[PDB]
């Protein structure tokens, strides 16, 4: 299959890639792309409620916690409490919202408008001054 | 396999690897010395497809960290590539290992390291799983 010279990778890549889309998409999908399931974004995912609110215990695991925030529907909440990493100007680093949002005996998060990514807003609470 | 979309309606090949990467499924091998250059490897992250830096064409840490500091800066950001290293010469491990560790403590975009030409022992791979802290591991069995 090496005949062509001096084609980029690109192209190449591209044509692998765009060859198994209309070969799936004729097979799996009958030729239409809008039977194409559509998603904010496509990654992260480990190969293993408008109002909700949600509280933090000793004994909660971390991963359900992170779940629960983050809610089924995948948006930029979904990113924020399940992407382990975030971008720095180059670099990646540890993701600062997981680990502010880390569960902990005391802490309530209230998310309202948990549909409407948009409009969605996560309020976290914690004891201070009593 | 399944097809899936973004908001922008890129069309993704929707795979276990795929879903993992947030790329399609399909990746460039750490070549000596064809990935070994780092234009080709920041050529092939831009194209948006994975591809691992070659450290076969590498004798030292010096010269990884000046091909990886190319291949950031030619890559866009967010962008990412991983680093292949072989297991049949132990040199080559002791500096490289010790430099994608400081590396991915640096932040660096190395998404994973691949193995070939031998599979780690069992504790050997437990060490870099967790020690390097990368997305996944490759390893080439034969």
């Amino acid at each position: 299959f090496t005949k062509v010279i001096d084609e980029p990778i690109k192209s190449i890549m591209d044509g692998i890639h765009d060859g198994h889309i209309k070969k799936l998409l004729h097979q799996y999908y009958g030729d239409d792309e809008s039977k194409i399931p559509a998603v904010e974004y496509f990654g992260g995912e480990s190969p293993v409620e408008d109002s909700a609110v949600f509280k933090a215990t000793s004994s909660t695991d971390e991963e359900s916690w992170f779940k629960a925030l983050a809610g089924s529907e995948i948006n930029w909440r979904h990113a924020s409490f399940l992407c382990s990493f975030i971008t720095q100007d180059k670099m990646f680093v540890s993701n600062p919202i997981r680990k502010v949002f880390k569960p902990s005996q005391g802490m309530v998060v209230e998310i309202s408008n948990g549909n409407t990514s948009s409009k969605t807003v996560v309020t976290l609470s914690e004891p201070v001054q009593g | 396999p399944k097809l899936i979309k973004n908001k922008s309606g890129k069309i993704f090949v929707e795979t276990k690897f795929s879903k993992l990467i947030g790329r399609p499924p399909l990746l460039v091998p750490g070549m000596t010395p064809c990935t070994v250059s780092p234009d080709f490897v920041a050529a092939t992250t831009n194209a948006g497809y994975t591809i691992e830096l070659a450290g076969g064409g590498y004798f030292s840490a010096a010269g990884m960290t000046a091909a990886i500091d190319s291949v950031v800066s030619q890559i866009e950001k967010g962008s990412t590539f991983g680093i292949n290293l072989i297991y049949v010469n132990p040199f080559m491990l002791q500096w490289g290992i010790p430099l994608i560790k400081e590396l991915r403590s640096k932040g660096y975009p190395i998404q994973f390291l691949t193995i070939g030409a031998g599979v780690p022992s069992l504790e050997v791979a437990s060490e870099y799983i967790e020690t390097l802290g990368l997305k996944y591991l490759g390893l080439k069995p034969g």
